[PDB]
DNA sequence: AACACTGCGAGATA
DNA sequence: TATCTCGCAA
């Protein structure tokens, strides 16, 4: 009795840069009573969580937020790389209440307009949190979908408790045909993990596309305190960074230089990327009676191994889920922790 | 360093006047009367001030609770 | 209040009183009657007797009853035997009633089918959240020693007439107009009511007021927005309850009838229904300290805890010190109010 | 709380050093000081040279200077140090006996006292005689509060309670009832109760054959750690041995039978200083046995129970019929008016409920808690973590019975100009320390924080 | 507020000899060991009985010291047990030394040490949900020569950093050796809100330790004691080896390359580039 | 192109 | 069980 992914078969490519434009759904449907406060409040709360998470794991991307009220798509946060703006925008929205019908077509068109400036190496995306069971379009939709797939704009949507044919067509269409991206939910926890899996970059099997070197430079922190002075918000700020080339102060960020317009990063962002590129082989669960290995943990020192012949208890299993390449044991907690938070396998590091 | 300690009392002026009456009845322990809304007292006798206040309020009102 | 809003046409439902002579033994359709007329010592005219004779003549297939617990079941059983009806109905109000005698009115009429589950009713949206509050206004040393020297009713005239009560009333009046909420004040005293209704410029409905002036204020309250603070005695609350005004202020309160004030205050909150998102129905009570009325007002709030309504205490709202329009705030006006109250105690 | 630390600083300096001769006592009192003082002392202990105060000021930054004063005032009051106006400056250094004793304790000193313990066959079982100590503590608690039958035979303990006036009971008639002292005894759960009793034994046992240095040596040696072997036999003064026997009678010593053996280290002495878990014929399993009742409906719902605990609850609520898991009781204004008759303030009971009766209110305090502190800045409305409704009702009953308002601080003057008074008032409003002020009188009665900050700004 | 100070002392007998080689052989690690014992006792006393832990890094692996994995199956005297157990374990470890131990000098398992220690911190925090442990680890390293900057451990160190920041665990480091600022460690302490201390060899650290390695438990109103600036002009070019400022980073490879593009197939991932893009870069 | 006007039972009451 | 209110009828 195990619930594990068999194997990862695109551990070669992902979209590391991103520009994901999450589009919420604020329309009369979202006011029904299936999720604890409503659909809407729970949705926005989880949206905040996802914003934090996504801007953590992909700390070089941008993001924009879009609502769908009264059949209109009203941008509530410009595509920007500072999480706090989007966070505040969502805060503001959550106190406002939905109306009108969701105009999927308008939101789609607004996005396609929005992502034009994003350069070729950056990758586009949208994430429709579609909640209702209808749309209300002021135009042909398949027209838009065709324009989309022409502009190389992958789309993933998370329907609420139903399946809508057009959305299924939409996901199947933009994502190079390979349909896996219209996942819809059946529980709140399912919803949390839905957003979580939306956080990561997105491979399926990438067509051979243009791969391009991108100019960027790293800043150096500043020293003085009273000389507070800023060139990205025109304030007094007690000390920040210096563009190596533009050579002007910039308040703390991985932002783009507001003088000479080149990307700024430290490295730790690149480190996050590295973590996403080449993950580990999924740790194997050791055979119950065939292990005969050390009775402890390895990374930690846990005493949860077996019980040695106990009718049904020992017949159950032997908590020895052990990674492959280092071939050392690890208790369940250690394996969960390694594969979730820190991806340097303890033993596999040491040799 | 100037700090004049004591039992500071603040209430409505009517209750302040009643407290001054009671205090004079019990030999004027009030150290100072800062204003119409504040009083400076020695904390030594404030407890029996409250006791006699309770006694007189029980005498007067008697709490019919009808 | 309802039967014309309801489908009922009162053309057939002749109302009999033994004083409100109406068409008996000729009503083509259903009738509406009362226990006092149907069977009681209040058979002032033989109209009630003729109504009962007609009731015997026609086998009334059904009977509608409202609050029979108050009327003893003896008259009910007498008319049950007299009329020999086909069916009846009991629209009860209390789980236990004085008419639970050996012959229960249930088996006289029928079994129970529904219970007025007030926890199911009083929480889904009608009352709009009762917020029971009591403004603890201060009192004065000149009225307290004159309060203790008076007893046997002529002592409530010093309690109600307080200078800080006008500072708490004109502050809550100006506070509710800034939020756009109408005010429906209540009271008990007759005189003390006209003195607080004439100075604030708030039309009044009181005892023995002509109905041509009574309905004109209701046309200036339900249509005109300039009258958001009305002053009603005991006639304008037991006759018509207004579903507006989400802010209620109680000033004059009588002892004993604290449950009758609870029946009056409950009928206003039940009339105010529209299921709003906020719908905050504020209730205030200007109770002066160390007076015999605030200790009886705690029995009134104790009945509201029995209904499930939440009660909070508000000593003073931080805003009454910034209102220059509060009458009797200056000590000169407090001494002028003292002389007006000392003349009122000399007249009563 | 008499705040035994205050009693510690009460004693004169020479006897303070007398105590400091005992390294274990030095360690135990190190445990008590505020963290700021703890850190500063640990700094000074090693560099064998006085240090100017200016450094110890510049060590601390803004928004935390209040603790600097707390620490320095405390340490000076108990005179662990010696301020030195050597060159007109401040050459701080500890009472050197304290320094040397502490340093010895940190790296194998000669504290034969603290090392008085003996290692041997500690045949003492966890429940073994631990249940007996718990039973003795319960018996004395019941006898002092007054149970249906008080088997409390502590003639010395009874004398201490009476002469100490432990509880408002007519000891002349044998009454052991709750007075203001009795109310406090009902209030101080474990550390408070043990502390009050220790202070009472101190005050009563203060006449002859005291040897206060040996007294505290024995007390702290008990609280330090399990001496076990040879404790009662060897490691005790003569009067120390007598005091140890008395404490063992008082429960605070879990000495074995045979009247001659090593020290019996009961958990209670640990409880004296630990400020930790409180749980102690041969049956007694309960991490949450105490099943009290306290919700928003002001009712008493009890499943878990403890007879003395539920009696404590009854000390402010009515009892009609004891049930299997419940006891007939409903908390009202009358219920607390019972304790108000004893004049018991609705203050200790607050934190008591917040802490005690929680063995049955764990989930209640968790759902009220809801971690609504990190969520407080975002969701501006608290989720009744500490129930304010109950607090308001209690305050209303207290107000109904009281009618008097008082303020702390001290009167202030020498506000020569209106500018200084106005600027200080503005700064106080910024820091929220001004209870009330008026420029016409140039006086007010508030906390000393504004004057402290202004004086520090002026002088340095 | 209890704290779990989990020292991580690395002991390379190669680096131990270097310490003997450095300056004079006027004292082996024994000084460091004793000072560490004392500091550990100090922390063990400071708080309300808050646990500790210690890990090592010998030439051919790592092994715990204090928590003392199941083996059988004075002064407060708990100090006694901790210290005597640690010293028994460390002498046992010193028995674990020979030529086959001298063989696998290729690596330096410090990164494994930090990673495992972090896992330990997570274990303890997770088990002790009640009374949340404001934990924080340490690092003691004997700075030796023969490698100006070993880099094959660069990534796992940074993964340690990120784990630390997420887990909210300051990590302080004390390097004892030549005047070579351990760049990765320097960034580790600076980023994870730590403190760096590049002592000289033979001084009895205990003062350094108890001063600047004791203010990180759960205080943070206090100025840390870090050395001169912590420039984040990061890794030198993979191809070149000279520290880069205006970087030139390929792609999905992510390697940082100098101003010298090989024109194709960045020399860490086989990815030929658009020669048009190459010219666009060359447009300067 | 003139009848009077007050008694009397409901609920509630300390 | 004594006491008001107060609608109520004409
Ligand atoms: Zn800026
Ligand atoms: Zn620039
Ligand atoms: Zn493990
Ligand atoms: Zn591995």
């Amino acid at each position: 009795k195990k619930r594990t992914a068999k194997k990862n078969i695109t551990p070669y490519q992902r979209g590391i840069i991103r520009s994901l434009i999450l589009t919420l759904d604020c329309s009369e449907a979202m006011l029904e009573k299936d999720l604890r406060p409503n659909r809407h409040a729970m949705i926005i709360q989880y949206a905040i969580d996802f914003v934090h998470e996504f801007f953590d794991q992909n700390p070089i991307s941008q993001m924009g937020i879009i609502i769908m009220r009264n059949g209109l798509a009203q941008l509530v946060s410009q595509v920007s790389g500072n999480p706090q703006d989007h966070i505040d925008a969502l805060k503001s929205i959550r106190k406002q209440e939905p109306k009108g019908n969701p105009s999927l077509q308008n939101a789609l068109e607004m996005a396609r307009g929005l992502l034009l400036p994003v350069p070729a190496h950056c990758t586009r995306e949208v994430l429709i949190v579609f909640g209702s069971l209808s749309t209300t379009d002021p135009g042909d939709i398949h027209q838009t979908i065709d324009s989309l797939v022409s502009e190389k704009i992958r789309v993933k949507v998370l329907g609420l408790s139903a399946q809508v044919a057009i959305c299924k067509e939409l996901c199947k269409a933009t994502n190079y045909g390979d349909e896996s991206f219209y996942k819809i939910l059946l529980d709140e926890t399912h919803l949390k993990e839905l957003f979580n899996e939306a956080v990561t970059p997105l491979p399926v099997n990438k067509i051979n596309k243009g791969f391009t070197l991108v100019k960027m430079g790293f800043p150096t922190r500043i020293f003085e305190d009273t000389p507070t002075f800023c060139s990205c918000h025109s304030k007094l700020v007690y000390g920040g960074y210096f563009c190596p080339n533009c050579h002007s102060k910039v308040c703390s960020l991985p932002t783009v230089c507001p003088c000479c317009d080149l990307m700024l990063i430290l490295s730790t962002h690149l480190a996050r990327s590295y973590h996403h590129l080449m993950p580990l082989k999924t740790f194997a669960e050791v055979p119950t009676t065939e292990k005969f290995r050390s009775e402890d943990c390895f990374s930690c020192q846990s005493r949860f191994p077996i019980l040695k012949n106990h009718k049904n208890g020992k017949l159950l299993t032997s908590s020895r889920y052990r990674c492959e390449d280092c071939k050392q044991e690890f208790c369940v907690d250690c394996d969960v922790f390694i594969h979730e938070i820190l991806h340097n396998c303890p033993g596999c590091e040491s040799k | 360093a100037r700090a004049r300690k004591g039992a500071l009392v603040q209430c409505d002026p009517s209750i302040k006047a009643l407290i001054l009456q009671i205090d004079a009845k019990m030999s004027d322990i009030v150290l100072e009367e800062l204003d119409d809304t504040h009083l400076l007292v020695n904390p030594s006798k404030v407890e029996f001030v409250k006791h006699e206040l309770n006694r007189l309020l029980s005498k007067n009102i008697y709490n019919p609770m009808d | 209040q309802f039967l014309q809003w309801c489908t009922l046409q009162p053309e057939n439902c002749a109302v009999f009183t033994s004083d409100n002579k109406e068409m008996f033994q000729t009503e083509s359709g259903l009738v509406v009657s009362t226990y006092s007329m149907v069977a009681n010592t209040r058979n002032r005219s033989h109209d009630s007797q003729k109504v009962m004779d007609f009731l015997t003549g026609r086998e009334w297939g059904f009977i509608i009853l409202d609050e029979v617990h108050v009327v003893p079941a003896a008259m009910f059983r007498r008319v049950v035997s007299t009329i020999a009806a086909h069916a009846k109905l009991g629209l009860t109000a209390t789980l236990v009633r004085e008419d639970d005698k050996i012959g229960d009115l249930n088996f006289l009429i029928g079994p129970k089918l529904y219970e007025a589950n007030w926890m199911e009713l009083s929480q889904k949206g009608h009352i709009a959240n009762v917020q029971c509050a009591e403004v603890w206004c201060p009192m004065t040393a000149e009225f307290y020693q004159e309060y203790l020297r008076e007893t046997a009713r002529k002592r409530m005239l010093l309690y109600i007439m307080n200078p800080t009560k006008f500072q708490a009333c004109q502050f809550l009046i100006q506070y509710h107009e800034r939020r756009g909420d109408k005010i429906i004040v209540f009271s008990d005293n007759v005189y003390a009511l006209q003195e607080y209704a004439l100075k604030m410029g708030k039309p009044f409905i009181y005892g023995s007021t002509p109905q041509q002036e009574r309905m004109n204020i209701l046309q200036n309250f339900q249509y005109n927005d300039q009258i958001n603070t009305i002053f009603l005695s005991k006639v304008g609350d037991t006759s018509i309850d207004l579903p507006e005004a989400t802010c209620l202020i109680q000033i004059s309160s009588h002892y004993g009838s604290r449950r009758q004030e609870a029946q009056r205050l409950g009928r206003i909150l039940r009339a105010k229904r529209r299921n709003d998102e906020g719908f905050n129905a504020f209730f205030y009570s200007l109770v002066s300290k160390d007076t015999q009325e605030m200790y009886y007002s705690t029995k009134r709030q104790a009945f509201l805890v029995d209904q499930g309504y939440a009660f909070k205490v508000i000593t003073h709202l931080h805003g009454m010190e910034n209102i220059p329009n509060l009458a009797y705030a200056s000590p000169r006006e407090r001494r002028e109010l003292l002389q007006e109250v000392l003349l009122k105690n000399e007249e009563a | 709380k008499h705040s035994v630390t205050q009693y510690l600083e009460e004693i004169p300096q020479q006897v303070q050093n007398r105590l400091y001769t005992s390294p274990a006592t030095c360690l135990a009192i190190y445990r008590i000081l505020p963290p700021l003082a703890k850190f500063f002392i640990m700094a000074m202990v090693f560099n064998e040279n006085e240090v100017p105060l200016l450094d110890l000021d510049k060590w601390v930054n803004s928004n935390g200077k209040l603790q600097f004063q707390n620490a320095i005032k405390s340490m000076k009051s108990l005179h662990l140090l010696i301020p030195n106006k050597s060159s007109g400056t401040l050459m701080i250094n500890l009472n050197p006996t304290f320094k040397i004793s502490l340093r010895n304790a940190l790296t194998g000193g000669e504290v034969q006292n603290s090392f008085g313990v003996v290692v041997e066959e500690n045949v003492v079982s966890l429940d073994l005689l631990d249940e007996y100590s718990a039973n003795k503590w319960e018996t004395i608690l019941h006898f002092m509060v007054g149970t249906p039958l008080a088997k409390i035979p502590s003639e010395k303990v009874l004398n201490l309670l009476k002469h100490s006036k432990l509880m408002e009971e007519v000891n002349s008639t044998g009454e052991f009832k709750i007075t203001n002292e009795g109310f406090q005894f009902l209030l101080q759960e474990i550390n408070s109760q043990l502390w009050t009793l220790l202070l009472q034994y101190l005050k009563m046992i203060e006449t002859s054959k005291m040897d206060l240095v040996d007294v505290l040596h024995f007390i702290f040696m008990l609280g330090a750690l399990e001496v076990g072997k040879a404790y009662k036999i060897d490691a005790l003064s003569e009067t120390q041995r007598i005091m140890l026997q008395d404490m063992r009678d008082y429960g605070l010593v879990f000495q074995k039978h045979s009247n001659d053996s090593i020290f019996y280290p009961t958990k209670l002495a640990l409880m004296l200083t630990s400020d930790t878990k409180t749980i102690r014929g041969l049956k007694n399993q309960d991490i949450p046995d105490g099943s009290l009742i306290v919700e928003t409906n002001f009712k008493i719902y009890s499943y878990s129970n403890s007879p003395l605990q539920i009696a404590v609850l009854s000390l402010f609520v009515h009892l009609k019929a004891r049930f299997v898991n419940m006891v007939l009781g409903q908390i009202t204004r009358e219920s607390i008016r019972r304790a108000l008759t004893n004049g018991i303030t609705a203050d200790q009971i607050i934190a008591y409920l917040e802490t005690h009766a929680h063995p049955q209110m764990r989930r209640l305090a968790e759902e009220k808690l809801e971690k609504k502190l990190e969520l407080d800045p975002n969701c501006k409305e608290p989720l009744q973590v500490l129930p304010p409704t109950v607090v308001d009702q209690i305050r209303l009953w207290q107000l109904e019975l009281d009618r008097v308002i008082t303020y702390e601080g001290s009167l202030y003057s020498d506000f020569e100009t209106s500018q200084e008074y106005n600027l200080l008032s503005k700064y106080a409003q910024d820091i929220g320390v001004l209870l009330w002020k008026d420029d016409k009188k140039k006086k007010f009665f508030i906390s000393k924080e504004g004057n402290s900050q202004v004086l520090d700004f002026a002088k340095r | 507020s209890p704290s779990l100070l989990t020292v991580i002392i690395e002991i390379a007998p190669k680096l131990w000899t270097t310490f003997d080689e450095e300056g004079n052989e006027k004292g082996s690690i024994i000084k460091v060991l004793e000072a560490l014992i004392v500091f550990l006792n100090a922390h063990l006393a400071f708080n309300s009985a808050n646990k500790v832990a210690v890990i090592a890094a010998y030439s051919q692996g790592i092994k715990y010291l204090y928590p003392e994995s199941t083996s059988a199956l004075d002064m407060y005297r708990r100090f006694r047990n901790v210290d005597e157990t640690l010293v028994e374990e460390i002498y046992k470890l010193f028995e674990l030394e020979k030529k086959q131990i001298e063989q696998n000098s290729q690596r330096s398992t410090l990164a494994g040490a930090m990673s495992a220690g972090l896992t330990y911190v997570n274990r303890i925090s997770k088990e002790s949900v009640t009374t949340s442990l404001k934990s924080r680890l340490l690092v003691l390293t004997c700075g030796s020569g023969s490698s100006k900057d070993e880099i094959f451990q660069y990534i796992p160190i940074m993964n340690c950093i990120f784990s630390a920041t997420k887990m909210k665990c300051p990590i302080d480091v004390v390097k004892i050796g030549g005047s070579k600022e351990s760049t990765f460690l320097q960034q580790t302490t600076d980023a994870t809100n730590g403190v760096y201390l590049h002592v000289e060899s033979t001084e009895g650290l205990i003062q350094y330790l108890a001063t600047a390695m004791f203010i990180d438990p759960s205080l943070r109103p206090i100025i840390v004691k870090p050395n001169h600036g912590s420039v984040d002009f990061r890794t030198s070019c993979y191809l070149t080896g000279r520290v880069v400022a205006v970087g030139f980073i390929c792609s999905v490879c992510l390697c940082v390359l100098s101003i010298i593009p090989p024109g194709n197939k960045c020399p860490a991932c086989d990815s030929q580039f658009d020669e048009h893009v190459i010219a666009k870069l060359k447009r300067k």
